[PDB]
């Protein structure tokens, strides 16, 4: 039911700041020229990048190649994952390594610090299906959420 | 099942089954299948090398005497490696009967032209060149008959869109009807009308 | 002024003579030709309006496009339209001539004859009745009646 | 209709009109639906 | 993988047919510019025939170039016999069409089409 | 930018081009091919017409459904001009006469009408205005045409400061009055030098001046690629057309040489390759038939 | 050398003539000028939706082509119409036959020069179009004969008017036949013109009068009979010389025998329903659509999806007035056709135009294009 | 019950009216915007709530076979009327 | 069951040969054709005086489209989209939403009358008799887009023509 936010508040035209500091409509040549004029004056840690929650892999590697052409490695996300130790070098310590389906094979689940009902609702539904049909033993470390 | 159900004609069914046995055993070199539908219509499915020997048999044999070529048809079925299915509808006036002769080709194998047998085909399979792209070898005048002269592609192929790729309009700069890429003011609205429940258990195909 | 009155009466005279003596060139493309022939038939009888039956294209006043305009015949339509002397008019008759109709999404159909020739009167139907085609021809005559060639010429 | 009159309604036109094609009262087509995709209206204050 | 041929047995007979078809088109182009009273030069029509022959130059199948020679013969028959009009001849010259964007940047500017 | 005027499609007939154009004088020689080239992009073209609507019929196949809106206008009435320009984002002015009439002289056509159109389009919020003058326009010129056209150029530049003024020299096409004037005259040869520009190049230049934001406030000179003397030009027209109504002002404008203006940009700065006379003069003059090309300077 | 003419499109037809003075050495009909791609548009539309395309193929034989397509779909559905719908189909099929033969004879006389029986017989044709408008609401393209029967029952008092028409129509045939049959100018334009042998007529795929003018005793209403043609009594006219004059006489006699059939159908119309009483094929009544739940579901699903036709291929041919009109319908099990080839007689007749106009003259070409009743809608599809 | 935008352009029963800065009003310049002046949402609000003495009412829109499919409406809510889903008429149990 | 047209042998006695020669030399059947044309000269012609006289029609006639209302002003159309589903030309385009009182109604109901084939499947598919193809056939236009009806034009056609549409449906609905 969130598809009707997809037709409200949409950014449909390129916007640049005028002399009053107000966002005004413009073409793609003007907007991309005013961005590339600042990108050509940057180098090193002069330019950074933050990705959001809804970003595809193609644009992620597009912006990573572009900010490596300026030699900028400050490429950040918003959701903080700890880089102490292996970090993101090995894929095992940031995946759901078992599977969503592997909950059907489990007998004990320890849910640490999470509310899987509202973070991953169908993962919670798969835990409940294992709870019902396979008699899964679930323990939660965290706040007593329903 | 008296008022609303079409009555079965078992006499013509048994007669067309006997004549299908007859054609299948006189010509085993080309006849691959023989089938009779539930509404008593006979189909002889042959190999494309035997277009001229089968059609001259049914035209000339005294038990067949299929003198008239009613219709000549291709059917595009893209899930086959021989996607085109050439259909000959034949009428015997002596025995008051109709027979269907069916063969096959892909885009590149030519089919032998049956203008030696039935001259009626001189336009019909010519139409099959214009609509499907099936070449017919040893045809006297094979060219397009229904589409426009500079038309590229073959329209009744099922990988060809409903509209074309080009549309015509008069342009006043060049003082000429010109062709441009097709742009509709309203798209043809594809409807998905197939019911997801099985209608006919008799035609059920076995699964894998 | 006097000259305005003179050119107004002369416009009324030449508009009377051009609408009361329309000669049609009828494209018998498709089923609308049958209903044009019924508009020429003794019931509706175009000839009593001064609208003669099957004049030649090089002396006709109105091109009635009656039937589907395919891609193969669109240059022939424009060529016959170009051979018509002025003032020439075009009546579009039925849905295929109007906008493509039942063959609008076809690969081989011009989607309306107004992609080819300038159209004055759009008569809708599939086919429009012969009485409806005659209504369209009388509306064409009324359009000719309110032309202002000599009034605008005197004002230019 | 003098003998068998039509059944009267509050919405049937009391004043019939003829064919108006060629007049300033003629029909002009238009889309009868509202705007689908709402745009982001940028704020009227400066960004400082 | 053994198929029935159309006219040619290998690629050399097919190149013979392509060569004779190109010869017939090269002879026909001045008559085509003359009797259709086209506004193009004879050199420009010959460049269009060269472009339409080199468009299909990558084909390495004898049956496909057989059907291409057959369709070029049909187009030449519709050109010699005056069956085409001036419009059908000039549809090879896409004059009234806009120039299509070629680079990435102008295609980015005009729309979504790759 | 409003949502209904964002360009969509592939630039064909049923696409949206984002141009809402009001072409004054579209029922003439330049307005014909301009409404043609605008309508093949999918532009909302507004055609104000003075003439009988019959004389607008050829403008009706030029666009998609609802794309050309015909409306009446008087050249002395600012109200109909405001009624025609109050929705447009570009206003092109193509109003002109080769001769003066009883109701309209050169001052009524070249001075008052462009000032009225440009002023009313200035007070209506129109972004782009395009005025069409002649290359040989001059205040002290011998012909009343070029005098009043230079005065109208000055007035348009001072009442619409961002207006694009365009100088074609002597336009040739199928419906022209330059090659067809020479082919039917059956005046003489003098020391007059002419470079004629082709009408599709003029139309492509007008449209590339609509699309370019850097063409605002410029003055362009649309000239062909070859300057010809008058005598051998006229003899080449008689050579192509297979041959052995006027005013004195037209004679003054044929024997007036086309000035070279290097300080004004041309068709090569709007992306338009100028089409020479030797490619299109046969297309113009094949009508007049019951060839050595002309020497330049 | 020899002359080559191009009688262009100034239906419509392009003709490339190779002449040898007055003679005709080669006749090449360039067609496709009304090719609209009907039988590709049929593939994306349901069976009810593909029905009105058949009205517009032979656009002077509308309810006949409706009947042929309806018989094809009902054959693939294994259902049959009620008897009253069958008698209505045969009745309006013979009224359609009168329409087509009036069009044929009067335009064949109009092109040769006899322009008067055109006007005389189109008043009768106007009255039969009033019969179509009374039965269906449209004067030409009725969309009336549907798979399952017909769309709607006859309005009260229609059969009395079909009686009053049929009582007087034989005098109209008689005054047409007075103007043309014994006329020496009409005989001089049609007797030695386009003689077709019976073996070449069978070989060229000719059908109808084009066979029966050459003495072949073949009519599909007798030999391969459909709805109630085995229950009506009529005669089949047979020619003797295979020319334009025998085909003219065959069409006049088929008007006579159609009047005979219409008299028998008026006297033998049974009571009953007019659709098949399977509401999974033909839609229910509007009074029971608005009351019954099953009937509303069946109304919804027939006017949105349509009936599913079982998978199979059929060639259903009827005797249209131009000859054997056939529909080769291929169904894949869905509610839309997979394929619909439309056999029309004018295609094979116009293919045989080149043999029929050998050794004749240029003004005999218009007589041969008249004796083959060629409507280019059915030729080009 | 029509209303009017500040542009002077009439508002339809949908609520559609072109914006002030929208070029597509140029099609109404010199011509008229054809709106219907009998808004059905205003005309159905003038109808009286029918007081009936049953728990379930039926509606066919009047005319029998000339109306809509016949539907049954439950009238258990005294807070609210039971509106016919087709014709918009509304009913109430009188107790 | 068959008859031979044109298989008569002419007689060869002197009587019938002289009859055929008198027919040749005295042009007797040509005088017969002149007599038939002279007979139609003295008949009343079949010509009605249009526009003042109209050709006869039936209540089933399929002319210009209109959207009907209930006898309370509420429009009959409830956006079920059966009429654009069955439309063989795809001339109907419908868009809908619930309006301010919750009723299932259309915001767009367009019929391209230049696409329309006038076969009346929309009026017979409509379960509430909303869209009808009424009696009007005299609605020729001078412009192509005037034959592209939106919902407002069709509702004005219904308000214009309801006094006749309701009587035609009253005369015909028992056959439906
Ligand atoms: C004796 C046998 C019968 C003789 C003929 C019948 C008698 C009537 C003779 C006069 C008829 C009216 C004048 C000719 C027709 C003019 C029609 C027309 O289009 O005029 C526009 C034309 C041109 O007007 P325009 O300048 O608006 O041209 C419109 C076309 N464009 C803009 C594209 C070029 O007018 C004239 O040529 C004027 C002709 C003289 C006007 C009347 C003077 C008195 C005549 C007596
Ligand atoms: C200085 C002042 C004078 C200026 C010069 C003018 C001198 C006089 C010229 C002739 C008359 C000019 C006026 C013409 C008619 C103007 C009014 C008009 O058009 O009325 C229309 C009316 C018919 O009305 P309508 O719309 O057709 O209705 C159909 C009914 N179902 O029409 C009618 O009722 C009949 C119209 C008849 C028109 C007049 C007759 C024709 C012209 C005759 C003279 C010229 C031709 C001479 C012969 C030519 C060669 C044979
Ligand atoms: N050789 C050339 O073509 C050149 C032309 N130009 C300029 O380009 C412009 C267009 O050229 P061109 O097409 O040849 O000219 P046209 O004469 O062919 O077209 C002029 C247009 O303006 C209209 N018009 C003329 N006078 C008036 C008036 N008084 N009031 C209202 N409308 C009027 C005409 O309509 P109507 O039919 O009603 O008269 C027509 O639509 C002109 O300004 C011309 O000076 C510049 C350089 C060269
Ligand atoms: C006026 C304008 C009219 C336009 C005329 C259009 C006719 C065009 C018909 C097209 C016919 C073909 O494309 S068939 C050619 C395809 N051939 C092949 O794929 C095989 C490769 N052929 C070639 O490379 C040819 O250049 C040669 C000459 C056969 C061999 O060259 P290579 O050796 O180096
Ligand atoms: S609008 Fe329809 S009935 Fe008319 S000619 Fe076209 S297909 Fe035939
Ligand atoms: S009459 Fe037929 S084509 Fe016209 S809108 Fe109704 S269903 Fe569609
Ligand atoms: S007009 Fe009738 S069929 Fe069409 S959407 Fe409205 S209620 Fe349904
Ligand atoms: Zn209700």
């Amino acid at each position: 039911f969130a598809y009707d936010g997809l037709k409200r508040q949409r950014l449909t035209e390129p916007m640049v700041r005028n002399e009053k500091g107000l966002l005004t409509h413009t073409t793609w040549e003007d907007a991309l020229s005013r961005v590339a004029g600042m990108l050509q004056s940057c180098q090193g840690n002069d330019v950074a990048a933050i990705a959001g929650g809804l970003v595809d892999a193609e644009a992620l590697i597009a912006l990573k190649d572009l900010l490596n052409r300026v030699d900028s490695d400050t490429l950040c996300t918003e959701e903080v994952f700890p880089t102490a130790g292996a970090g993101t070098d090995l894929r095992s310590n940031y995946l759901l390594n078992t599977t969503i389906a592997g909950v059907e094979e489990a007998d004990v689940v320890l849910l640490v610090g999470t509310n899987p009902r509202f973070e991953a609702p169908l993962f919670n539904a798969r835990i409940r299906k294992s709870w019902l049909h396979n008699d899964l033993k679930v323990a939660l470390i965290g706040s007593p959420v329903d | 099942t008296r008022p609303t159900v079409r009555p079965r004609n078992d006499v013509a069914h048994k007669q067309l089954s006997a004549f299908g046995e007859y054609v299948a055993e006189i010509l085993p070199k080309y006849v691959q299948q023989v089938q009779v539908s539930c509404f008593s219509e006979l189909e002889i499915c042959i190999h494309p090398d035997g277009v001229i020997p089968v059609l001259t048999f049914l035209r000339d044999h005294s038990n067949a005497q299929f003198k008239s070529l009613a219709d000549l048809t291709a059917v595009d079925i893209p899930t086959r490696q021989n996607r085109f299915e050439i259909v000959y509808n034949l009428l015997s006036l002596r025995f008051n009967s109709r027979i269907r002769v069916k063969t096959y080709t892909d885009e590149l194998t030519p089919v032998e032209s049956s203008v030696s047998v039935y001259k009626a085909a001189n336009w019909y399979e010519r139409e099959i060149w214009d609509m499907f792209g099936v070449f017919f070898a040893n045809h006297p005048d094979l060219r397009r008959i229904l589409t426009d002269y500079g038309f590229e592609g073959h329209p009744f192929r099922k990988d060809f869109p409903l509209s074309g790729y080009v549309e015509l309009r008069y342009d006043d700069e060049v003082k000429r009807v010109v062709a441009e890429p097709v742009e509709l003011a309203q798209e043809f609205r594809k409807f998905d009308l197939n019911s997801p429940w099985e209608a006919f258990p008799a035609y059920r195909q076995p699964p894998e | 002024s006097r000259g305005e009155y003179v050119v107004a009466k002369l416009d009324d005279l030449i508009n009377w003579a051009r609408r009361s003596s329309l000669w049609p060139m009828t494209f018998g493309l498709a089923c609308c030709a049958v209903e044009m022939m019924h508009m020429a038939a003794p019931r509706y009888d175009m000839d009593r309006f001064g609208v003669v039956f099957r004049a030649s294209p090089r002396q006709s006043d109105v091109m009635i496009v009656a039937g589907t305009l395919t891609n193969k015949m669109a240059p022939a339509l424009r060529k016959v339209y170009d051979q018509m002397p002025e003032p020439r008019y075009v009546v579009s008759m039925g849905s295929c001539a109007n906008g493509g109709g039942y063959y609008h999404y076809s690969y081989s159909v011009v989607r309306g004859c107004d992609r080819i020739v300038p159209v004055d009167i759009y008569v809708p139907g599939c086919p429009p009745t012969a009485e409806a085609l005659l209504y369209g021809i009388l509306q064409l005559q009324k359009k000719i009646k309110r032309e202002k060639r000599l009034r605008i010429w005197y004002r230019r | 209709p003098t003998v068998k009159p039509p059944t009267a309604r509050k919405f049937i036109w009391t004043n019939h009109k003829f064919n108006l094609s060629g007049t300033p009262q003629q029909y002009v087509p238009y889309s009868t639906t509202r705007k689908k995709i709402q745009e982001w209206v940028p704020p009227s204050t400066p960004y400082k | 993988t053994s198929v029935k041929p159309i006219f040619s047995r290998d690629m050399n007979e097919a190149k013979r047919r392509v060569r004779e078809l190109y010869r017939a088109w090269y002879r026909e182009v001045p008559n085509t510019v003359h009797l259709f009273q086209l506004d193009i030069s004879v050199k420009q029509g010959r460049d269009k025939v060269r472009e339409m022959f080199k468009k299909n130059a990558h084909v390495t199948d004898p049956r496909v170039v057989d059907l291409l020679v057959i369709k070029g013969k049909m187009e030449l028959e519709e050109t010699i016999n005056v069956w085409k009009q001036r419009t059908h001849v000039m549809r090879f010259f896409h004059e009234t069409e806009a120039p299509r964007p070629k680079d990435f940047l102008s295609k980015f500017y005009v729309g979504h089409d790759p | 930018l409003h949502h209904a005027v964002i360009p969509h499609g592939k630039g064909g007939r049923s696409s949206v081009s984002g141009i809402v154009a009001t072409v004054f004088g579209a029922t003439g020689f330049l307005g014909r091919y301009l409404v043609n080239h605008l309508g093949r992009m999918g532009s909302q073209v507004i055609v104000p017409y003075r003439c009988e609507p019959y004389d607008t019929m050829h403008l009706r196949p030029m666009g998609d459904l609802g794309q050309i809106i015909f409306m009446d206008w008087n050249g002395r009435d600012k109200d109909s001009i405001r009624r025609a320009v109050e929705h447009s984002n570009v206003v092109i002015n193509l109003v002109g006469r080769e001769w003066e009439t009883k109701n309209f002289d050169f001052e009524d056509v070249f001075v008052k009408i462009p000032q009225a159109i440009a002023q009313v389009s200035k007070e209506a919020g129109v972004e782009k205005f395009i005025h069409i003058s002649h290359l040989n326009a001059d205040i002290k010129s011998s012909s009343k045409y070029l005098r009043n056209k230079a005065v109208g150029e000055k007035e348009v530049r001072e009442t619409f400061p961002e207006a694009t003024i365009i100088k074609p020299a002597d336009i040739f096409g199928r419906e022209d009055r330059f090659l067809n004037y020479f082919a039917n005259i059956r005046s003489l040869g003098k020391k007059t030098v002419k470079q004629p520009v082709y009408i599709v190049d003029v139309t492509k230049g007008i449209i590339n001046a609509i699309k370019d934001p850097d063409a605002r406030g410029k003055t362009f000179a649309f000239v062909g690629p070859n300057r010809y003397l008058l005598f051998d030009l006229v003899q080449y027209v008689f050579a192509v057309a297979h041959r052995p109504w006027t005013t004195r002002d037209k004679v003054e404008r044929i024997h007036t040489t086309d000035r070279t203006l290097p300080h004004l940009p041309g068709l090569e700065d709007l992306g338009v390759q100028a089409t020479p006379l030797e490619l299109k003069a046969i297309e113009v003059l094949r009508r007049h038939r019951t060839v050595q090309p002309a020497k330049t300077v | 050398s020899n002359l080559t003419l191009n009688f262009g499109p100034q239906g419509v037809l392009r003709l490339v003539m190779e002449l040898s003075g007055e003679m005709v050495r080669k006749c090449d009909p360039h067609i496709g000028l009304l090719h609209r791609g009907t039988e590709k548009l049929i593939e994306y539309k349901t069976y009810l939706q593909a029905l009105p395309y058949f009205d517009r193929l032979d656009y002077v034989s509308m309810m006949c082509n409706e009947q042929a397509y309806s018989l094809a779909v009902e054959k693939l559905l294994n259902i049959q119409p009620p008897p009253r719908a069958q008698w209505i189909r045969v009745l309006f099929g013979e009224i359609t036959r009168l329409l087509n033969h009036i069009m044929a004879v009067t335009t064949h006389a109009l092109d040769i020069g006899a322009m008067t029986p055109f006007f005389w017989m189109f008043e009768e044709r106007e009255k039969m179009f009033e019969f179509y408008e009374r039965v269906s609401g449209a004067r030409m393209h009725a969309a009336y004969v549907r798979p399952g029967g017909v769309h709607q029952d006859l309005p009260l008092g229609l059969m009395d008017d079909i009686y009053e028409f049929s009582k007087n129509f034989s005098l109209r045939i008689d005054e047409l036949e007075e103007m043309l049959t014994n006329n020496r100018i009409w005989r001089n334009r049609t007797v030695d013109i386009g003689v077709v042998t019976a073996e070449d007529a069978l070989n060229y795929g000719f059908s109808g009068v084009m066979l029966r003018g050459s003495g072949i005793q073949w009519d599909l209403r007798k030999t391969q009979p459909y709805d109630v043609y085995d229950q009506v009594e009529f005669d089949v006219p047979i020619g003797s010389r295979g020319d334009c004059y025998d085909r003219y006489l065959c069409r006049v006699e088929e008007m006579r025998q159609s009047i005979r059939i219409i008299s028998q159908c008026l006297n033998k119309m049974p009571p009953g329903e007019i659709k098949v009483d399977d509401a999974k094929v033909s839609p229910p009544k509007r009074a029971e659509m608005k009351t019954s739940m099953e009937s509303l579901i069946h109304h919804f699903k027939l006017y949105t999806e349509g009936y599913q036709v079982p998978p199979g291929a059929t060639y259903t041919a009827i005797e249209a007035p131009k000859g054997e009109f056939g529909v080769y319908l291929v169904s894949d099990g869905s509610s839309r056709p997979y394929r619909c080839k439309i056999k029309a007689p004018g295609f094979a007749h116009l293919a045989g135009l080149d043999k029929m106009s050998k050794g004749h003259m240029l003004a005999d070409v218009v007589a041969i294009i008249g004796t083959q009743d060629i409507v280019f809608g059915e030729v080009d599809r | 019950g029509v209303r009017t935008s500040p542009t002077g352009e009439k508002v339809t029963h949908t609520g559609q009216v072109y914006d002030d800065e929208d070029y597509r009003r140029v099609r109404f310049v010199g011509r008229q915007k054809e709106v219907n002046e009998n808004f059905a949402i205003d005309l159905i609000a003038e109808q009286p709530v029918s007081q009936v003495g049953s728990r379930v009412i039926s509606c066919d829109g009047g005319g029998g076979a000339l109306g809509h499919p016949r539907v049954y409406i439950n009238l258990d809510k005294e807070t609210k009327t039971g509106t016919c889903g087709y014709c918009g008429l509304q009913f109430r149990q009188q107790h | 069951t068959y008859k031979y047209v044109n298989l008569r042998e002419p007689s060869m006695d002197m009587k019938s040969v002289t009859d055929r020669a008198a027919q040749t030399l005295l042009w007797t059947e040509l005088i017969r054709g002149l007599g038939m044309t002279l007979s139609y000269l003295f008949r009343e012609p079949a010509t009605i005086n249009y526009p003042f006289e109209k050709g006869p029609l039936s209540p089933r006639f399929r002319g210009e489209h209109a959207l009907r209302r209930y006898p309370s002003g509420e429009e009959r159309c409830i956006a079920c989209k059966l009429c654009e589903a069955v439309c063989p030309a795809q001339a109907i385009t419908i868009e809908a939403e619930p309006r301010a009182d919750g009723s299932r109604r259309t915001t767009r109901y367009d019929i391209d009358m230049t696409k329309c084939i006038y076969c009346g499947f929309c009026q017979e598919a409509c379960p509430v008799d909303a869209i009808v193809e009424g009696p009007n056939f005299e609605f020729s236009t001078e412009t192509h887009e005037e034959l592209l009806y939106n919902k407002e034009k069709l509702l004005n056609n219904g308000d214009k023509w309801e006094a006749e549409i309701a009587a035609n449906i009253q005369a015909d609905y028992l056959y439906r």
